[PDB]
């Protein structure tokens, strides 16, 4: 019904626990079944950017990701709870620059922006302590 | 792995993880003490370990009692056998000043994690409204000189939540078991408080105040709790899809409240009749007496096993108990109080007409 | 900083220990609210402080009900285990039977049916919510309260028509002999030597009307 | 042989027995009626109730004295305590007396019966009145209808079910007095 | 948000408007179809006059007809007599027998296809459309007596009045299978009456219990229509009552959302003006 | 299904999944505009009967388990 | 008509309107109160359609097209 | 709501404006038969709640 | 309103009358006084009304009483904002509202 | 609905009492008598509840 395409930004969106990360994960694991099928150019790169999430969760990830073979071809960026504003502001940042390398040398990327609006959440706090002016949802202009 | 309660829908709908972070969100009546009370009363006395109680912001008249009811139970033990003592209560309680409330919660994970890294034990930690850290933290950010984010809390909401409960994890070199009260601030659930909260926790029972209002207890809501472990392949596949078979008769009964409402339910198919019967059934089942509410409800609580949740559910489910009325269900152990419910509520309308009682010629005895 | 307003002023209300008095001190907090919306925020600020609520419903006080307590919803889980043994002995089937006669609240017959195997309940939780309506500055003494929901509880007001319950209160309260209420003061309980006097002092009252 | 005593009352106790109690027992025709067939009564002299029914309209419950109906054995008088009968009315006029006064229907057909306590009952279907029928399509109804005869057993029985009633509305327009 | 709770208001007060609308269009049409249930219950009289009412009779064969509705906002009448169509035909059917059951109105052929399904032989509908006539249920007790049967059992709500509506079965005994065997009493009561037919009394009996089972279905099905439309006029006022009470609950939240609204705008903008002043 | 849209649409899914699924994106959508007269069932001509009869099996098609794709 | 106010009202209108308008606005208030029952097919009692008529005429008696004044 | 419908494009009909909506500009039948349209569709939108 | 309550309260405490204040709108005394909060730099309260909003009714709504000299009553004309109740100006009003005349169409 | 046909006496003598009771409420002012012609009545609080 919704046919993603190969360069294509698709929004995952619902409410909490409706099984957004479950699509996102079927889709890396579908790109693990389909790259040890594909003739090494229709190959697809997984990034994974775990944005605010815990640390549990995100082993977790590890662990089903080795556990299937999904590793081989993923790389995760992990910018949990506890570290700090600017990193989890940033981690979208660096998992797109790392998965901008295959997109760059013509190879295909698949990239999964987790909790985008956790982000979005961390750029505001690093923001309104530099004490710029707040607007709607006190979130930055 | 599995860490059962003996409550019936928090081991079928939503069920904690032995070595998880667990969240009790409530609002302010609904019943995230007694159910707290409940989960020490039921798995600190089946725990190995150590315990380790971090009151934030309650009320300290409850940390008394908690105090008494320890020291009454043997698990607290005064004077020379206190080694054998299996609980460390820390207090931050709602008289203290806002610097207190934001810093004890981190004395209770520091008591937790010496346990937990050094010692080696699995701790259980029953942290009482973590609200209230962040509560704290809010009222003392305003003088900070910072300026507010969303709807008034602290700019760090999500950072200094994040920084506290990553400190609770089971690591290589011990567990514990994390059951925290969340206090949702005027039944808002979208509050950035509780809303950031909902992420760090592998399972949320979100107690509502609509299900304590029709009299259920614990007043869980089965289609706002979750939990990482209702997967088929860790507890199974028939746990698994007794579970989704109840969430889905109550979801086709919650579709359904709109038109038995403004309409009643004789306007209602055959097949949704059926539909509202079994989940007014369900939702009744769902509803437990506790040990430690059996003091002012008088009514004795009741342990539920796993199985016999499954069984029961089941059985309400297929459609075996159609038989018995509704209040059978309600208050109510396992699906054989069901059936010796409906018997005591069928011999005493037949107890109308038993007898005449008068006891004569006594006032000389 | 608005809980920690109410929440100093609030956890000062307590029991003191043996070894600091033994004193006391007995808080009531008073939240007024709009419309009936008990999830505001200081109303939820303050639920979440006390002890109990006592909820006094709007629909009831204009229906002449007064006290108009919300039965359904306001507890009391402190005093629970303190209160008045007698008026624990009658007042536990007073609130269950109060609880069962909010299962056909306001639907006997204006729904869609009517049973008439519960018009007993219908006519009995009638009598117990006109036994508990009270004139404004007159408290009663509690062992006249436990004598009167003994009277409304044990079966003594049947008879008596619903537009007379108020009046049938008081004159068990006047033509029952004082020395019970003596007895149950100083027991503290109704002893199996006090409700066989008390039934003896209860049949003989001249209920008006009926 | 009355070993079976069926009824509302024995209705009542079986009922209690396989329906439960959580309904009440259902109500019977026999509840609404006052008067019966055997109950004496009602007559108190030269008078007795009379009640002409159609299933639309009640035309009359009043007392009368005499009773004139077209029986398919012919006309016959109903006085005050006649014979308890029933008698199949064929198409014609009913009379009705209350002394000096008369109502004179024409009926299509129906029953009518005298029960033992005095009662009459007329029970037709479509009772007009003299007035209300026209005299100039009588002729064409029955001209229509006594010329084209099917020989079909269905059809045929229409006929004669029609050339009957004609024949009697035509004889009843004219013979007023 | 904010404007989801204002077209639910919008939603349930015309929900409201129409229901009010409803309960006068279903009084008006139970004040005009109360003088024709007024005329029709004449017709019954004589027949549970001369044939009696014996509702616990022993037979082979019974026609049940069930007289439901044709709408279904009547709220509780067509599952009602659905109820007592079961509990009326579990008191009658233990010597053995075959029962055939048959709804007028096509809200029983929803409600009876289910509970007795392989004994429902005959559905009829559309019985409400233009009126209730006679040729119509003789029409409709023609095909009842396409079988013939032993009994005939009409299930449907006498109009007592405009609140009351008590469900009343009437029996119809077919002449030589019942009707001269349960009138025996030492010889017969029906030997008092003198038969003044053409034929014998086993034809005019023939003719006397088909017209006997127009009759009362005809009468069964008017009262029928007139207690749905009673049922109806209450159920609307119950609909317009709750509507009211869900609108008022919503209206309140409704300006709760809009006072929290314009202090979460307002907050806001002191927030963004304090950043800058 | 009734919110989720994707801008590519054609040209960017399978060529034998474009052929089966427009037949499911339709009828999906005949299954919607019939499913909110569900209080009533008067099954109209047995035609609003049969598109549910149809969506119903359409949804209960697209369901599928986790970490397991297809 | 129902939301739309004058304070001064019929003190400040032309007196052949006055006493003719005075009539149009309680009809109008009328059939406002039973507009409900206009899309009904039943026919009502006879005083309402009265009114539903009345005031279903009346409102198209109020209708203009636009840079035309009378 | 409208491509809800499947309808495309997603106009309003009633919604849409326009200041050539005049029938001193495009002609008293084309003016006529716009208004005539959304006079239907606005009863439609009014029968719909009775209809549901 | 005061300058009125003023000339009302020499009648009251001077002449020794039982004198009346009519106060038309009382509800545009409590946006005037919004007004005059929200010009002098002052954060609003909830919905958009002063903080001062009590203590600025209150301080108008308490002289009018009855001393052991005189009395003044005041009936006071009530706009409900929307016909909200619980807006802040209505809620604040009927804390000091001893009676309700409603005049209906 | 129904009428004053099927309206019990007993709900009819509360309708014959509350209307001439809600005439009773009304009353002629004195400030009004300059354009309305008859005179204001001023009623005491004993004759107000006698009345009643
Ligand atoms: N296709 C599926 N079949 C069965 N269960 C599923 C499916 N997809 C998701 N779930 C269940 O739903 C729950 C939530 O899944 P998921 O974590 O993907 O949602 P989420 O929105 O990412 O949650 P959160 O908002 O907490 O991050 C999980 O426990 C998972 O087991
Ligand atoms: N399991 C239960 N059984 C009976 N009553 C309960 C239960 N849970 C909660 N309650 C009632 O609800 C109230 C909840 O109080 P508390 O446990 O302090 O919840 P919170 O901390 O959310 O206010 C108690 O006063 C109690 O009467
Ligand atoms: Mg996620
Ligand atoms: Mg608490």
């Amino acid at each position: 019904l919704v046919p993603i395409g190969r360069g294509q930004r698709e929004l995952i969106i619902g409410d909490r626990q409706t099984g957004k990360t479950a699509v996102a994960i079927d889709a890396i694991i579908h790109q693990k079944n389909c790259n040890e099928q594909v003739p090494k150019a229709q190959r697809v790169y997984c990034v994974y950017v775990a944005v605010g999430q815990k640390r549990s969760t995100v082993a977790q990830l590890v662990k089903l990701f080795t556990q299937t073979g999904a590793m081989r071809y993923t790389i995760m960026v992990s910018a949990t709870a506890s570290d700090a504003a600017p990193l989890q502001f940033l981690a979208p940042y660096s998992g797109c620059a790392m998965a901008e390398y295959f997109r760059d040398t013509g190879k295909h990327g698949l990239i999964i922006y987790d909790d985008l609006s956790k982000q979005s959440v961390a750029y505001r706090q690093m923001s309104l302590l530099l004490r710029r002016p707040p607007g709607r949802e006190a979130f930055p202009g | 792995e599995i860490l059962v309660t003996g409550i019936k829908v928090v081991d079928l709908l939503a069920p904690y993880q032995r070595g998880g972070k667990i969240g009790l969100f409530g609002g302010a009546g609904v019943g995230k003490t007694v159910l707290i009370m409940e989960l020490i009363n039921n798995v600190a006395k089946a725990h190995g370990g150590f315990s380790v109680f971090a009151g934030v912001g309650e009320r300290t008249r409850e940390g008394n009692d908690l105090y008494r009811e320890m020291i009454e139970s043997g698990v607290i033990k005064l004077g020379a056998e206190r080694g054998n003592s299996k609980c460390t209560l820390v207090y931050g309680q709602m008289n203290e000043p806002p610097g207190a409330r934001a810093r004890v919660a981190l004395t209770g994970l520091t008591v937790a994690e010496y346990f937990r890294d050094i010692e080696g034990q699995d701790v259980l930690l029953f942290v009482d409204n973590i609200f209230r850290f962040t509560q704290a933290n809010s009222e003392v950010s305003a003088l900070l000189g910072r300026i507010p984010s969303a709807v008034g809390y602290q700019p760090t909401l999500a950072t200094d939540l994040g920084g506290l409960q990553e400190r609770i994890t089971t690591t290589t070199k011990g567990s514990i078991t994390s059951v925290q009260a969340v206090y949702v601030p005027a039944d808002d659930l979208t509050d950035p408080a509780p809303a950031t909260t909902f992420a760090h926790l592998d399972a949320t029972t979100v107690l509502s105040r609509s299900i304590a209002e029709l009299g259920i207890y614990p007043a869980v809501d089965p289609l706002d709790s979750t939990s990482r472990m209702l997967n088929p392949n860790v507890i199974g596949a028939e746990h698994y899809n007794v579970a989704r078979g109840v969430q889905k008769v109550l979801q086709d009964y919650k579709n359904l409240q709109d038109i038995i409402a403004i309409l009643g339910m004789d306007e209602l198919s055959e097949e949704d009749k059926l539909t509202v019967a079994r989940a007014r059934k369900i939702q009744r089942f769902l509803s437990q007496p506790f040990q430690v509410a059996e003091v002012f409800t008088g009514t004795p609580g009741k342990y539920v096993d796993l199985a016999d949740t499954i069984s029961g559910f089941q059985g309400v489910l297929t459609g075996k108990y159609d038989d018995l009325p509704e209040m059978a269900f309600y208050m109510v152990g396992d699906i054989k109080e069901v059936k010796e419910k409906a018997d005591k509520m069928a011999k005493d309308i037949a107890s109308r007409k038993e007898a005449d009682n008068k006891k004569v010629s006594e006032e000389l005895k | 900083d608005v809980f920690y307003l109410h929440s100093r002023l609030l956890e000062r209300a307590a029991k003191l220990s043996k070894e600091l008095g033994g004193g006391s001190l007995t808080a009531f907090p008073v939240i007024e609210t709009q419309a009936g919306d008990v999830s505001a925020y200081i109303a939820t600020n303050v639920i979440s402080i006390t002890d109990g609520q006592i909820f006094l419903e709007t629909e009831l006080f204009y229906k002449g009900i007064r006290p108009a307590l919300n039965v359904g919803l306001s507890v009391s889980r402190v005093g629970s285990a303190a209160q008045f043994p007698g008026m624990k002995q009658v007042a536990g089937t007073l609130k269950l039977e109060l609880a069962q006669y909010r299962e056909v609240a306001a639907f006997a017959q204006f729904g869609s049916d009517l049973d008439a195997a519960t018009q007993y309940v219908l006519e009995r939780g009638a009598r117990l919510t006109e036994m508990l309506k009270q004139k404004q500055f007159a408290p009663i003494p509690i062992e006249r309260q436990t004598v009167a929901v003994y009277a409304a509880t044990k079966g003594f007001l049947d008879k008596v028509r619903v537009q007379d319950i108020v009046a049938a209160e008081e004159a068990v309260i006047s033509q029952v002999n004082p020395a019970v209420f003596k007895i149950l003061k100083a027991n503290g309980k109704i002893t199996p030597a006090l409700d066989a006097h008390l039934k003896a002092e209860l049949r003989k009252v001249k209920l008006p009307g009926a | 042989e009355a070993a079976a005593p069926a009824g509302p009352k024995e209705f009542t106790e079986v009922w209690n027995k396989k329906a439960p109690s959580t309904l009440i027992v259902p109500e019977f025709p026999s509840n609404y009626t006052a008067v019966k067939a055997v109950g004496e009564g009602q007559v108190h002299g030269d008078a007795f109730p009379v009640n002409f029914y159609t299933p639309h309209s009640i035309l009359s419950q009043a007392q009368k004295d005499t009773v004139v109906l077209p029986g398919v054995d012919g006309y016959f008088g109903v006085k005050a305590s006649h014979v308890p009968t029933i008698a199949q009315l064929k198409p014609g006029v009913v009379e009705l007396h209350s002394g000096a006064e008369s109502e004179k229907f024409f009926v299509s057909g129906g029953f009518a019966f005298v029960h033992p306590n005095g009662v009459t009952d007329i029970c037709v279907l479509e009772a007009a009145t003299l007035d209300q029928v026209d005299p100039a399509a009588v002729k064409s109804a029955l001209a229509a209808a006594s010329a084209a005869q099917p020989t079909d057993e269905f059809e045929q029985a229409a006929n004669r079910a029609a050339i009957e009633l004609y024949s009697a509305l035509e004889s009843a327009v004219e013979a007023k007095a | 948000s904010n404007q989801a709770v204002k077209q639910r208001i919008r939603a349930i007060k015309n929900i409201g408007k129409i229901t009010k609308a409803m309960k006068m269009v279903a009084a008006s049409k139970m004040k005009n179809a109360q003088i024709a249930v007024e005329q029709s219950r004449g017709l019954v009289d004589p027949f549970v006059r001369l044939f009696g009412d014996f509702p616990a009779v022993n037979s082979n064969k019974s026609v049940v007809v069930a007289v439901t509705s044709d709408k279904g906002l009547c709220g509780g009448l067509n599952s009602n007599i659905t109820k007592y169509t079961r509990a009326t035909l579990a008191t009658t059917e233990s010597e053995g027998k075959d029962v055939v059951v048959v709804s007028i109105g096509d809200k029983g052929r929803s409600q009876l296809t289910r509970i007795e399904s392989q004994r429902y032989q005959l559905a009829i509908a559309d019985t409400y459309k233009v009126r209730v006539t006679f040729g119509q249920a003789s029409l409709i007790v023609e095909e009842l007596i396409k079988h013939n049967p032993q009994s005939y059992q009409i299930l449907f709500n006498k109009f007592r009045s405009a609140i009351s509506f008590k469900p009343t079965v009437a029996t119809i005994l077919s002449p030589d299978l019942l009707e001269k065997q349960l009138e025996d009493v030492t010889g017969n009561s029906l030997d008092a009456y003198d038969i003044e037919a053409s034929h014998e009394r086993s034809d005019v009996l023939r003719d006397l219990t088909e017209f006997h089972l127009g009759v009362t279905l005809y009468n069964a099905m008017l009262e029928n229509n007139c207690s749905e439309h009673a049922s109806r006029m209450s159920a609307m006022e119950n609909s317009t009552k709750s509507a009211g009470e869900m609108l008022g609950k919503l209206t309140l939240d409704y300006n709760r959302k809009r006072q929290a609204t314009i202090t979460t705008e307002l907050i806001e903008i002191i927030a963004g003006a304090s950043a800058l002043m």
